This record gives C-alpha cells, structure tokens and sequence, in this order.
C-alpha cells in the first residue's frame, strides 16, 4: 500500500 | 470506559477498501472490516472471520471455514446480515469489475482471474474463488504461494455484501460512515474532513472480548504546531505523543520526562525519493523557460545524474531535521525491501543485495545496506558522477543548472526543514551553478492534488517526490513490483502510466526491470526467489531511480499504551494499524518498563513464531 511521508512526523 | 486519543494527518479520498491501494483508506478500514485471517501480538497469522483453514498438498487450493457468530452491521451498529462465503466471491468480483488499484495482489495469483479481468473470459464462474456453502470459501491459485495467507490481511481480499452493494450503487465506499457495512472491531461514528476520525467499539463484534478501548478519537494534525502532541499528552488529552528533539521545548521536555522517553523500532515501511520521469504539469515550478523544463526532463533520464543526486543527498542531515542530531540515523533506511525482511542461507536480504552490487560499477564498492546509517552520502563520488553526467547532457543541448521541483505543505514546519536540508546538501556538493532544488510550498489542496491524491501521472506536479511503500504480503515482490511497467503500484508517482511502457520508461530500463520481475516471480524455491529479488533490488539501487531515505519507527515518544499489547504484523493492515488488542493505562510508561517488556516480548515472540510454523503442517490436506 502507498504510504504518505506526512504520517512519519506524528508516528 | 477506556479511550485512545491521538492525531491523524490524511483524510481518505474513499472508504472503498476493494478499489483503493492508498494507506489513507486501508488504515481506517482495518478497524471496520475483517478478512479471513489476522495477526496476534507476535506477528503470527491467526484466525479471524475464518476459524479454520486448509491447503491442499499441492498448495493450489485454500479452503476457509467461517465462524457463524460473525455479522455485518450498519454504521449505527444495527445488524444487517450474517457474514457468508458468498461475500468473498462478491468482494473479488467487485474489485475485478471496478479495476481496483490493488489488483496486482490477486490478478496473477487467483486461477482464471487474469483471463476475467482482461476480457479473455466473461464468466466469473471460471475464477478461482468459490462459496462451497455459506461457511466455506475456497480459492484456487495459479501456482503455490507460501505468502498467500499473508495476502488475506490486505483489504482487496476482504468480504462485501452483494445486497448492500446492489442497494448502494455508486454511493458504496464514499467517504461517509454509512457508505459501507461493518464487521470489524469498531464502528465509525465521525469522519469529518480535516477535523477528526472517531471509532466506537462494536459491542456485537464477534471478537469484542479482545477490544479494550471503547472510543478512539483522532484529531487532525497539519504539522503547524508540533508541540501540540506533547502538550496534549501532558494535559492528559492524548494517549501518546511523538517527540521532536529539534524543538524549542525539548530541553524542558527531556528533563521532565527523562525516564519516560521511548524509542520505537524501525518497521517494514520504506520511504524513498524518486524523480518524475515524464512530467506534464507545471503549476508549481520556479522554471521560467521551456529550455529549463526540457533540460530537467533530460537530466532525470540520465543515470549518472541520478547517481550524483544520490551521492550528494546527506541522509544524516535529513534525519536530524526531525529526530535531532542525536537520533538522526535512527530512521535511516537504505533499501526498498528492508535489510532483514527475508533471510537467504542464514544471511539476510541486505547482505545478499550488497553482494549483487559487485556487477554494477566502481561507485558501489563495499556498500553496507544496514539500517541506521548512511552508506550513500559521498561528496567526491557525487562530484565525479555529475562531471560525467554534465558532459553527456551538455552534448544533448541541456542547459545548467538543472532545476528540480520538490513540493511541501506550507503548514508542515518539520517537513520544510527536511526539504531545506536536502536543498542545502545537494547544492553544497554539486554547486548551485549545477543543480538547484526549488522548494514549492503549497496549500493542503495543492499538495494532495499534485501528489498523493493525484489520479493520473500527468497530474503529478513536481520533479522530486518523497513517497513510501507498506508491504502487502510476505514476499520481496510486494516492494519491487511497484515500479513494473505492466501494473506497478508506484508508477504514476514516477510520471508513468502502467501498461504503456513509453520510450522514457525504456530509456531508464524499466522494461528490463519489469522483465526481471517476471522471471523472478516464477521461482518457487524461497532461497533463489529471494536471491533473484536481491539481484533486482541491486539493479534498482544502481539505477538510482529511487533514493532510499527513511523508514517508519525509530522515533521518540511518550506513551500511556500498554507495551506490546496491540497486534503486530510484518505485512498487511491487521497489525499496528488496528486498535484491536490495544490497551491503555493511567501511568506513563517508563523507559525501563518498556525495555523489560520488549525483552519479554522478544523471547515470547521467538517461541510463538516457532510453535506457529510447527502448527502449519496440521493444515495440509
């Protein structure tokens, strides 16, 4: 699945 | 009751778990719809909707027995219909009929499905999914797949109720809680764009006894207030909080929570940079001429140019923008396939790939692909690669400097720093008279419409993209297939359309890469199959069509969740994405409490995975 880079800044 | 409160950042374009391949959809539906199997706390594949299963001695036929205390519910928790085997026939036919973006998961696996999708057949009765009775589903495969059961953790193999499909028509799967039926752990109570996502525990869920939060609220987080996460955790409003060592506050936070800062492990999600090889949209650019635009369209097709960027890209500097300079390397990922994703002959994937690099030139000599370090950054190697790139490009009429467009959300203050680190690094090594990274700060609508939520390659509006892949099943092909020209899930992010194989794709060798994937997939012995994909990953690294940057995990946080209570999965959507099995507590976990739990979990996991592989034989007919 395609993961957005954005999520890594709160994950 | 007990509540889990945190944030989210991606509104979904759709709830259509059968048609989408974007994490923005699967992350949510993981909590609302169950498939045949799921994960325990140790990564084992355990019963779900299916309470038992068998595989034939030739590995081609999988039969699943469904429990019958499983039902579909409306968004308000009212019972709609029992879950039945026909729902899996309906699901697969629907995904085929609507040309799902995740069809690569099943198109070349389910017998007769490729024939059905391409119109070579018209009768779904020839496709290898059958409802033998109401509780019995049977799949027939083209060839044996040891990773097949892991595929059932992906949403394209989730069931759907045909009568609800008929009754809803084109309204099915829209971004509205009422657009789908529910059989998973939660009901969705609120889905409000850029405001919140809210789950309520479904008390009539078949496995309600394993759901330990009654409410889950996710608040929208746009990146503009990074101190919001810690501030709300400390106030008792968030169950967890990711920390930002680069922040103003971290000095006080570090001392206040010196015994509570917890660092996660890097997981199987891999981020990488890629170029737009066929750019068609220039709404967001600093180029002012068509010689500049065409010069950039030329540079990204040249391998020496892509390698120069690869060697001029300082990953440590990039990671320090979000992790502080102490933890800058804790997130570095250097392949698309994680280095330990599979093991071959006792040596894992990253070592074998590092050995395959021996046939791709002098600039890869003795490379180390291990997590947590930067093997790529090498200024003088970058200067030598660019010198050759410039000689070759200038003979074509290419004008320098090469301008490269990179987008970023105007609210994402951490992301602005990371992208500025990349501009500073590359321009420092190659010179701003040779390359210029033009940073484009966009609204949320411009960012999504030109990137992640663009629906065509033509709409991609950038020269440089930073995206990532989450593994859908337990085989290296889940990562490496995404750039293949036939059905690559990531192709549009490269500016190419699957099934077109234009001359820009051939100019960079993606047709060759695609041919290698075909031959690698036919290999059924795991050791070779993996060694063949290692050679393919090596080819992709040398091509520098991707620049591996970072993984998920490896980040600091404060926690009020119980350590190692939630499910875990190397691949799929039923691991960390699910709020099942997760437990919250009053006390802030201490670093030492987490470390003791990690040690206990690591030992329980080795024993559990051992007994799980031993149990597998019981299931063979």
């Amino acid at each position: 699945a395609i993961q957005s880079e954005k999520a890594r800044k709160h994950n | 009751s007990k509540t889990y409160n945190y944030v989210y950042s991606s509104d979904p374009s759709s709830l259509n778990y059968l048609a989408e391949n974007r994490a923005a959809t699967s992350d949510i539906v993981a909590n609302l719809v169950d498939g045949l199997l799921e994960n325990d706390q140790y990564g084992n594949i355990i019963p779900s909707l299916a309470e038992d299963w068998t595989v034939s001695q030739d590995g081609l036929t999988y039969t699943y027995k469904l429990r019958k205390d499983a039902k579909w519910f409306t968004s308000e928790g009212e019972e709609y219909a029992p879950v039945t085997a026909q729902d899996f026939v309906t699901g697969l036919q629907y995904a085929a009929d609507k040309k799902s973006e995740a069809l690569y998961l099943v198109q070349d696996s389910v017998a007769g499905l490729d024939d059905y999708i391409t119109g070579k057949t018209s009768d779904f009765s020839t496709v290898g999914v059958k409802a033998l009775d109401d509780q019995t589903v049977q799949y027939t495969l083209v060839k044996p797949e040891l990773y097949w059961n892991s595929k059932t953790l992906a949403t394209i193999l989730f069931p759907v109720n045909a009568d609800f499909l008929k009754s809803k028509g084109d309204d099915f799967g829209k971004a509205d809680p009422s657009s789908i039926l529910y059989n998973g752990p939660f009901l969705m109570k609120a889905l409000v764009s850029k405001s919140a996502i809210e789950y309520k525990k479904n008390p009539n869920y078949w496995d309600a006894k394993n759901v330990f939060v009654d409410d889950v609220k996710l608040t929208y987080y746009d990146g503009s207030d990074q101190e919001s996460l810690e501030r709300n955790f400390t106030a008792g409003a968030y169950t967890t909080a990711r920390l930002f060592p680069n922040s103003s506050s971290y000095e006080g936070i570090k001392e206040k929570y010196k015994n509570n800062i917890i660092y996660s492990m890097q997981n199987s999600t891999s981020y990488f940079f890629n170029f737009n090889l066929d750019r068609k949209s220039y709404n967001y650019t600093s180029k002012t001429s068509d010689i500049e635009k065409k010069s950039t369209q030329e540079a990204v097709l040249n391998k020496n140019f892509r390698q120069a960027i690869n060697f001029a890209f300082d990953r440590t500097s990039y990671g320090a923008q979000s992790e502080g300079k102490e933890g800058a390397t804790k997130i570095l990922r250097n392949l698309v396939v994680p280095p330990n994703f599979v093991s071959i002959k006792g040596k894992d994937f990253g070592e074998v790939v590092a050995s395959k690099m021996v046939n791709y030139g002098k600039e890869w000599q003795g490379i180390n692909f291990a997590d947590g370090q930067d093997p790529y950054y090498n200024p003088e190697k970058a200067k030598a690669k660019f010198a050759e790139a410039k000689k070759e490009l200038e003979a074509k009429g290419v004008q320098f400097p090469i301008h490269l467009d990179k987008t970023v959300e105007v609210t994402d203050k951490v992301g602005i720093q990371g992208v500025s680190s990349i501009k500073q690094s590359i321009e420092s090594v190659l010179g701003s008279d040779n390359v210029v990274i033009d940073i484009q700060q966009l609204t949320s609508d411009e960012f999504d419409s030109s990137g992640y939520f663009a629906q065509t390659a033509a709409q991609k509006d950038y020269d440089l993209y930073h995206g990532g892949w989450g593994p859908d099943y337990q085989d290296p092909s889940t990562y490496l297939d995404i750039f293949n020209t036939n059905s690559g899930g990531f192709l549009q992010n490269l500016g190419l359309e699957p099934g077109e194989a234009n001359d820009k794709a051939k100019a960079v060798g993606l047709d060759v890469y695609t041919q290698m994937l075909e031959e690698a997939n036919k290999e059924q012995d795991p050791a070779k199959r993996y060694e063949k994909y290692a050679d393919i990953q090596a080819w992709l690294i040398d091509s520098s069509l991707v620049l591996p940057s970072v993984s998920r995990g490896g980040t600091p946080s404060l926690r009020r969740t119980v350590p190692f209570a939630a499910a875990y999965g190397l691949t799929g959507t039923k691991g960390v994405e699910s709020y099942k099995y997760l437990k919250v507590q009053d006390k802030i976990v201490t670093t030492d409490e987490y470390a003791k739990a990690r040690e206990k979990w690591l030992k329980e996991k080795e024993e559990s995975n051992k007994k799980a592989q031993e149990e597998l034989a019981k299931h063979v007919k």
